[PDB]
């Protein structure tokens, strides 16, 4: 019961964004059904991305739920300063017993 | 699709305390009903889960026998009973609805309840 | 799928993903069809 | 990037034929503009069917360039025994990057 | 219409291979003009395309960033250089001329040339 995630990251604005959640065993793939999630001061964690890869109609397109080698990740296609946050990943297991990462940081320089 | 959630206080360590969740805006018993909290400074912590017709339930280990999940499908809510609750349980929980393919984690969210342990 | 999004319960548009680098068959066109006394 | 035919076909003389060709994905249509070649040993290809339905000059008249349920065809009226080759179907996708199937051997008996 | 297509030689993996392909018998710069490539007991594997005026080139994924095509309009022909040619790469490549809607594929074609790695 143990996910880890790379604890910040910075993107310059239009820049790409490569954040990255795994578990400790084995391999993360569609199996996990992997959810990421965002969260802004004050504000409650908004999921963006559901069942690996699938995106919501309040995350914007520029956010893509795709997989890496044997981890889960949130990319972007060009950040902006509004997508400062803090991003967590959730993944399933033996069960409903799902498990979040560390967290990871996103801030625009 | 609204999440209301309340019953957040200040309480005692070595007491306990019943949160709630009731939804609006969507059909109750057709979705997942998930709990997840946060201490203030770090990250999410999941907690508790609940199938849609609360045949199954569902908690991270670390809550395992002192946490409850029951519902009531004709108030369209479920509440979370934590028994023997730390002081170190200083977090704000979150009711979240899954919508998704296994119905383990949340799509939608609520603003959250704070719950202070002192 | 009563207002709420999920597994088979998607939002039914979709955006483009345009970018000068994506291609040439990916890449954005702009189309005007004229339709047919005054 | 995927299309597949039928391994073989055998047909006796004066017999007609069905050979077919399709994409893993949606279905056949004249958007995707079907190619048909026919290759004999020691011979370079030769394009019978181009755009779906239009037979080359130099393709006999009992061949012909029609569609089925979502899938390319290049059938005969009657095959002859000069007509044993390796047939192959080609499909265009999101541009000018065609996909050839596995190919489809057709004899005489 | 004639499709003249040569370079095909016994080469060695790692190394690179310069095919070419002349018209004769009509216009060059009217018509795209396509590779495709065969092993021996193979089906037909598509490689690559170029537009009429070259400002398009087109590649199958496999031999994208190996494979690249240039052409002369004022000698009636085109070139395709594929670097880091593999061992497994032994095919006869054919040059084909593209008269029909898209350009995708070619209607006419040469005889082809045998390329050979070793």
């Amino acid at each position: 019961a143990v996910v880890t995630q790379e604890p910040s990251l910075t993107v310059s604005p239009g820049g790409t964004v490569t954040l990255t959640c795994g578990s400790s065993t084995g391999a993360v793939t569609s199996g996990h059904y992997p959810y990421w999630f965002q969260q802004k001061p004050g504000q409650a964690p908004r999921t963006l991305i559901y069942d690996t890869s699938n995106k919501h109609s309040w995350t914007p397109a520029r956010f893509s739920g795709s997989l890496l080698g044997g981890k889960a990740a949130l990319t972007l296609s060009g950040a902006r300063p509004e997508d400062e946050a803090e991003y967590y990943c959730l993944l399933s297991y033996s069960g409903a017993r799902g498990v979040f990462g560390g967290g990871t940081k996103l801030t625009v320089l | 699709v609204q999440l209301v959630e309340s019953g957040g206080d200040s309480v005692q360590p070595g007491g306990s305390l019943r949160l709630s969740c009731a939804a609006a805006g969507f059909t109750f018993s057709s979705y997942w009903m998930n709990w997840v909290r946060q201490a203030p400074g770090k990250g999410l912590e999941w907690v508790a889960n609940i199938k849609q017709d609360g045949s199954e339930k569902y908690y991270v280990d670390s809550v395992k026998g002192r946490f409850t999940i029951s519902r009531d499908n004709a108030k369209n809510s479920l509440y979370l009973q934590m028994n023997s609750l730390r002081a170190e349980d200083t977090a704000v929980y979150y009711c979240a609805l899954s919508s998704g393919y296994s119905g383990y984690a949340g799509n939608y969210w609520g603003q959250g309840t704070l719950v202070t342990v002192s | 799928c009563n207002g709420v999004e999920g597994f088979n319960c998607y939002f039914p548009l979709q955006s483009y993903g345009f970018q000068p680098t994506n291609g040439v068959g990916y890449q954005p066109y702009r189309v005007v069809v004229l339709s047919f006394a005054t």
